[PDB]
């Protein structure tokens, strides 16, 4: 045997159920699944009735206490390549006149004036009632939240703000009652909301490429450059005679810039210059053009090239 | 700069975050508000491929970290997976077929099939703590839907 890490501590509040699987990626197998104690002991019961104990490839916590806190292991090695996982996990209680420890709380975030969900973590277990999710009541500050379709909506294991605003900020809690053995316990997780600024479609602003022509001598080399006023997700691009420029092409190159407008980040500008090394004869049949695009559609403007006047 | 790069964060549409689950294989969980900062941030540059202007091909990149996700064919069938490439050659913006993805955004919302293997795209399962992979059946149960948050700050 050798070792295996796993740093990310879960931190479920005591009280209530808890499972922890071990972490098993593309490769799992049937038969090799077993639970360790805290400084290496024996496999943590077997029994169903038992508290701490390992189930169905499962370690499981019936009521689970803040004593628990602690470092666990589990082991794989279906045929020799033993390497016992390593878990550390973390109990808490309720801080005074909360619903909730905020040391277990999950930061979900929706944007507002829009329709969104938060998700209720690590129910994948307690979802075993007959492959159902358990029915989730909602609370906001250890309020309950009216499930009405109209300002909530509660699916599964998740809850539909509808019309997200700054004041839907807040702690939110669901709960769930997990029948284990006959006999139900108790589940909750916390999860932090917090608002995102609305995300409003604009089409960006070419300023510089505005359909026009330029006098070049016909050997030289020139740059043309693309001013684009627009979001910093927007994208700048020359695209020549119907193609775009190769990054593999001897004398067209392009050089991408982009400066964030502190005042107003939906009006910062993109730069894209192109460098023609040497003008060639065919750069005067076609115009250079340049092309704003993001997800809500393109914007176009070009630079046609003609040879100096006599 | 070469190629057009961004910074960003990506989270599924149940709201679980992306991490690193052993350098070369990724995962996605919800993060309690402690290890925030075990997210994996990328750079996703705008590489050409199809410009069909209701997609925008992709290059989707570890950071600082020089890794690139890509398909292949792995058993006949298409597969994610994270390779090393070198440094200095990338990120370019002419990218192998492999690590293009086209970002399609239906309702703010980020789906990113492959250009390799279309019909196939990034996906995590309904399931705590699982790989990313590439899923074919898209709806399937599996979640093909994302979230964007920029780095700026």
């Amino acid at each position: 045997c050798k070792e295996r890490e796993e740093k990310i501590i879960l931190v479920s509040s005591a009280n209530e159920i808890d499972v922890r699987p071990c972490p098993l990626n593309p490769n799992e197998h049937k038969g090799t699944i077993t639970w360790y104690k805290d400084d290496s002991k024996t496999p943590v019961s077997t029994e169903q009735a038992s508290r701490i104990h390992q189930h169905k490839e499962k370690l499981w916590f019936v009521p689970a206490k803040v004593e628990d806190s602690g470092h666990y292991y589990c082991v794989v090695r279906n045929s020799s390549y033993c390497l016992r996982i390593k878990i550390s996990a973390k109990f808490v209680e309720n801080e005074p006149n909360l619903c909730y420890n905020a040391q277990a709380i999950f930061k979900q975030k929706l944007p507002v004036a829009g329709d969104g969900g938060l998700v209720c973590p690590y129910m994948e277990f307690f979802k075993n009632e007959n492959n159902e999710l358990p029915k989730l009541q909602w609370y906001k500050d250890c309020k309950p939240l009216l499930l009405d379709n109209i300002h909530f909506s509660g699916v599964k294991d998740r809850l539909i703000v509808m019309n997200v605003a700054e004041k839907h900020r807040g702690n939110y809690t669901c709960h769930a009652s997990y029948t284990y053995l006959g006999k139900q316990y108790p589940i909750t997780r916390v999860i932090e909301f917090i608002t995102l600024e609305e995300n409003k479609p604009t089409r960006p602003v070419i300023v510089s490429p505005a359909n026009e022509t330029m006098e070049v001598d016909l050997g030289s080399q020139i740059q043309l450059i693309c001013n684009v006023t627009g979001q910093l997700s927007d994208i700048a691009y020359w695209k020549w005679n119907g193609s775009v420029i190769d990054e593999d092409d001897p004398v067209l190159g392009e050089d991408y810039y982009s400066v964030e407008n502190p005042a107003n980040k939906r009006r910062s500008t993109l730069i894209t210059v192109l460098n023609i090394s040497e003008i060639e004869s065919r750069f005067y049949k076609h115009p250079f053009t340049c092309f704003a695009k993001n997800t809500h559609g393109i914007d176009a403007a070009y630079i046609q090239l003609i040879y100096p006047v006599t | 700069a070469p190629v057009r790069s961004l910074n960003c964060t990506l989270r599924d549409s149940q709201q679980k975050s992306l991490v690193m689950s052993g350098p070369y294989e990724l995962k996605a969980l919800h993060l309690q508000g402690q290890d925030m900062e075990q997210q994996v941030v990328f750079s996703m540059s705008f590489v050409q491929g199809e410009e069909s202007n209701d997609k925008i091909p992709v290059a989707l990149g570890l950071k600082e970290k020089n890794l690139y996700l890509s398909c292949v064919l792995k058993d006949d069938k298409p597969t994610l997976q994270l390779e090393s490439v070198d440094p200095k050659n990338y990120p370019k913006k002419k990218m192998e077929k492999r690590f293009v993805f086209n970002k399609i955004e239906i309702n703010n919302k980020l789906e990113f099939e492959s250009a390799q293997f279309p019909n196939w795209y990034i996906s995590t399962s309904q399931a705590e703590n699982m790989p990313v992979f590439l899923g074919g059946t898209k709806g399937g149960q599996d979640i093909t839907d994302f979230t964007m948050q920029f780095v700026s700050s």
